[PDB]
């Protein structure tokens, strides 16, 4: 059929993920093996993916591939990236951006000018094309725009943001103040995880503000989804937010003597991962950068010292140790060094703090609390102070980015993580992946709307809904809700929560599974893949009840103005849910544009495409499932003139009419019998997957036959001539 | 084949013997068939040879008697024209396009093989009258 002699396929390969192979013999039904040439016998009764014909390969948009599957996407991105040094490729509306780990001279004035005023499609894929389309639709639709730059940190999201902004600035010192804030935002929002040395654990939305004449007047940073849990807990080989290590490595600087910092292994809140140092990073040098950037963004030196006082206070706070006392109560040891320092730095009374760290109000008795409750409260306090510090810093960065000129419109650049899947997934990953389900719903709905519109335009008559996954996560009796419920039960644990999950969801929701050999983990079928979460730590990470009296003590401080400036059970998961709902309202009130940044290798190698890494990245960013959805419809879309031009050689002289469109229609209906395989639009033929590939095969077969006939004749002629020469005695 | 034909084919076969043992290489078998008026594809030649491996193709030697059944097996216009009309409708074919297709599709030929046969048949625009070119290589 399609698996004929000559036909090429992709087969699994450990190193390259997939490897090409040609059918060394024709596949017949009933065959258990394919005869392939990498020669080899490939044991099947699912046949391997077909390789696209050469004419479709290396094109600017992946959705023009006829066999639209993972190896075709991998191969196409690879050849563009390696053979043509093209880092940008479209995937329908999605711009895929592969980090070249090389400064490319493709962002200059001359190039900005060539993209300005052009349509989306007439120019080669580029971040500028996306930035232009956003600028263009902003004015045309009188509608705010969002450029959603997804992927892991270091895949090239900051470059994409930089040049979207550089572009808007040109075609219309905003870009440089925004970039100057990067070291600030990375110090307070990024952390070293097991898989990434500098990972943003929050979503950052930079609204580029435009006046009435679409000139850039300034910017506004909004932040979402901050990973609060990290402030007080790190897993193995992970760090807290960078700023804490910047501060600890700066402990001997004279101006910080009063902060009384030890090294990063001194503090409970920075030592848990056993990774004080990131290779290649000088946290003391990054502190210098951070302070310079703080100065560059208008944060006075007193306020900087206040930021650091507060962080130092969080760190000493975390060292406060509770003694268990009679009747499940607790107390703070006399003259406890961590607390004395904390109270000194914050300027609050030692006894008033020590009292409220071990007691709560119940109204009106003064109840002692247990050690576990005191720890949870102390952590919640640390997280609360951090989150409010973080918001303060952001508010004040914003004072520097805001313009006096009134704002008519904006294009917001969202820097957001893609799906995150480690070997061991916990609450942090669950939240990230939840965020990704919500973002994916917006994308899917967007694309489906663009598709309806395209089909309407062409006069042609399937939606993959992820609402069920979202509901499993966020609806009442869902994973997060059950987690909240388990957290407010005094005997609650991870193990009982696990069982509540199984009781509620196992065999009731096909998106939820339980591992065979564990009752302490669950599996969610997310958009891109199944992810297994370990239940351990979910409860404690979720707890976030801040005690009002502890806050009142901080609110009463008379040593520095910054601390009071910062200020049903509250949970991290619910706060994440609320933040994510806030992010989606912000994005849903705009028209989204999508850039997926992928890291092509793990070693910062210039133009180096590791297939295993690339396949993982493409999946995490949603691309492979987006392709699979596109491959289910009519992904191939050719104008009648393109079809006429390419497939003329397939036509008999008889049916070549003056009406070139009608010719295409008559010829196609004889070449491909099943009329369900394509749809005739006004200007374009829409084809199912595989159809264009099939046309290329018969075309290729026609040319191959003609050629062999000619070349065997030529070979005859040449040999008869040689023979005459050798006969004559030459 | 009668005795006279066999004598004529044998004389031709003997011209291809570059070692003096009355034999040719497997790899020469195709050339001798073509020299005797046949136009087998390379695939057809390899089939009558028994689809040999690289090693026996380069070093196995056959006398006339073993060659003969292969020649026999191989031995036992409107399509040719249409075949050229694939690459055309003014009765021409670019020399550049024909060169490309003959060296990159099918049983690919060397550029030198293609240059030899194409010499003198293309005009100043770089076009070959293929009906004329076809008669020539069929002559």
């Amino acid at each position: 059929e399609l698996y004929t002699k000559y036909a090429r396929v992709w087969i699994p390969d450990p190193e390259e993920v997939w490897k090409s192979a040609e059918l060394l013999k024709d596949y017949k039904p009933g065959d258990k093996v394919l005869q392939l040439r990498l020669d080899l016998e490939y044991c099947l009764k699912e046949l391997p993916p077909l390789r696209n014909p050469d004419i479709l390969v290396g094109e600017n948009d992946l959705t023009a591939l006829s066999y639209l599957h993972e190896p075709a996407v991998l191969h196409n991105l690879k050849v563009r990236f390696i053979d043509s040094k093209l880092i940008y490729t479209y995937c329908g509306i999605v711009l895929v951006a592969i980090n070249p780990y090389e400064q490319l001279p493709i962002y200059g004035e001359d190039i900005i000018n060539a993209y300005s005023g052009q349509n989306m499609g007439d120019m080669d894929p580029h971040i500028f094309a996306v930035a232009e389309e956003a600028y263009k639709q902003m004015a045309r639709d009188e509608r705010n725009q969002s450029i959603i730059v997804s992927g892991e940190s270091g895949a090239g999201k900051t470059v994409s943001a930089k040049y979207a902004m550089r572009y808007f600035a040109t075609v219309s010192n905003v870009e440089e103040k925004v970039l100057a804030s990067n070291p600030i935002m990375e110090s307070i929002g990024n952390a070293k995880t097991t898989r990434n040395d500098n990972s943003s654990r929050f979503g950052k939305y930079i609204e580029i503000g435009f006046d009435k004449r679409y000139r850039i007047i300034g910017a506004n940073m909004r932040t979402y989804l901050l990973e609060k849990s990290r402030v007080v807990f790190q897993a193995e080989e992970e760090r807290n937010y960078h700023i804490f290590y910047q501060l600890c490595a700066s402990a001997a600087l004279p101006e910080f003597k009063t902060l009384r910092l030890g090294n990063a292994n001194y503090f409970h809140y920075t030592k848990q991962g056993g990774s004080p140092v990131i290779d290649g990073i000088d946290d003391a040098k990054e502190m210098v950068n951070t302070r310079q950037a703080c100065t560059l963004l208008g944060i006075s030196d007193s306020y900087q010292m206040g930021i650091f006082r507060i962080l130092a206070g969080i760190l000493h706070l975390g060292n406060v140790e509770f003694a268990s006392r009679d009747s499940d109560s607790c107390a703070i040891p006399p003259k406890h060094d961590p607390l004395t320092i904390f109270c000194d730095l914050m300027g609050v009374d030692y006894e008033e703090m020590a009292h409220w760290l071990c007691h709560r109000k119940l109204a009106t008795y003064i109840k002692p609390i247990s050690k576990l409750h005191a720890i949870n409260a102390r952590d919640a306090l640390a997280k609360h102070i951090y989150a409010n510090l973080f918001n303060w810093i952001v508010d004040h960065v914003n004072k520097a980015l805001h313009s006096t000129v009134k704002q008519h419109s904006f294009i917001g650049v969202l820097d957001i993580y893609g799906f995150e899947t480690f070997e061991i997934n916990s609450f942090e990953q669950f939240c990230i992946n939840y965020a990704n389900e919500k973002l994916q719903q917006q994308f899917n709905m967007h694309v489906f709307k663009l598709e309806q519109e395209e089909y309407m335009k062409e006069q042609i008559p399937d939606f993959y809904d992820n609402q069920p996954c979202i509901n499993l996560i966020e609806a009442k009796m869902g994973v997060l809700d059950l987690l909240d419920e388990e957290c407010k039960m005094p005997k609650g644990s991870d193990d009982t929560w696990a069982q509540k999950l199984y009781n509620t969801h196992l065999n009731k929701c096909a998106l939820f599974e339980k591992p065979r050999l564990s009752n302490k983990a669950f599996i969610i079928k997310h958009f891109a893949d199944k992810v297994e979460y370990q239940c351990e730590g979910f409860l404690e990470k979720n707890k976030d009840t801040v005690y009002e009296e502890q806050i009142k003590v901080l609110k009463s401080s008379k040593k520095f103005k910054l601390l009071p400036e910062l200020f049903h059970k509250k949970t991290v998961g619910h706060q994440f849910r609320n933040s994510l709902h806030l992010l989606m309202e912000t994005l849903n009130a705009t028209t989204p544009h999508y850039v997926r940044c992928i890291k092509p290798n793990d070693f910062k190698f210039p133009f180096t495409f590791d297939e295993k890494r690339a396949v993982q990245q493409l999946r995490a960013c949603g691309v492979l499932e987006t392709i699979r959805i596109s491959a289910a419809g009519f992904p191939s879309r050719w104008t009648y003139q393109e079809f006429f031009s390419r497939y003329r050689v397939l036509m008999k002289q008889k049916d070549v009419l003056s009406d070139r469109k009608q010719t295409c229609k008559n010829v196609l209906e004889k070449l491909i019998l099943d009329k369900d395989k394509y749809q005739f639009g006004k200007t374009k033929i829409f084809f199912r997957a595989g159809q264009v590939a099939y046309l290329e095969k018969i075309r290729a077969d026609k040319l191959r036959a003609a050629c062999i006939r000619i070349q065997k004749t030529i070979r005859g002629w040449l040999m008869r001539k040689k023979y005459m020469r050798m006969r004559r005695g030459d | 084949f009668n005795k006279d034909q066999l004598e004529e084919f044998k004389e031709a076969f003997e011209l291809f013997d570059r070692v003096g043992d009355g034999k040719i290489l497997y790899s020469q078998c195709g050339d001798v068939m073509r020299a005797l008026g046949q136009n087998p594809t390379n695939a057809e030649v390899l089939k009558v040879l028994g689809n040999p491996k690289s090693d026996e193709l380069k070093s196995r030697r056959v006398d006339f008697e073993t060659f003969l059944p292969m020649l026999q097996a191989v031995a036992k216009y409107e399509d040719y024209l249409e075949g050229f009309r694939v690459f055309d409708g003014n009765g021409k074919v670019m020399g550049a396009e024909l060169r490309h297709v003959l060296t990159t599709l099918g049983e690919k030929m060397t550029e030198e093989e293609v240059e030899t046969v194409l010499a003198g048949h293309e005009d100043s625009n770089g076009c070959i009258n293929y009906e004329a070119f076809l008669k020539h290589i069929l002559s």
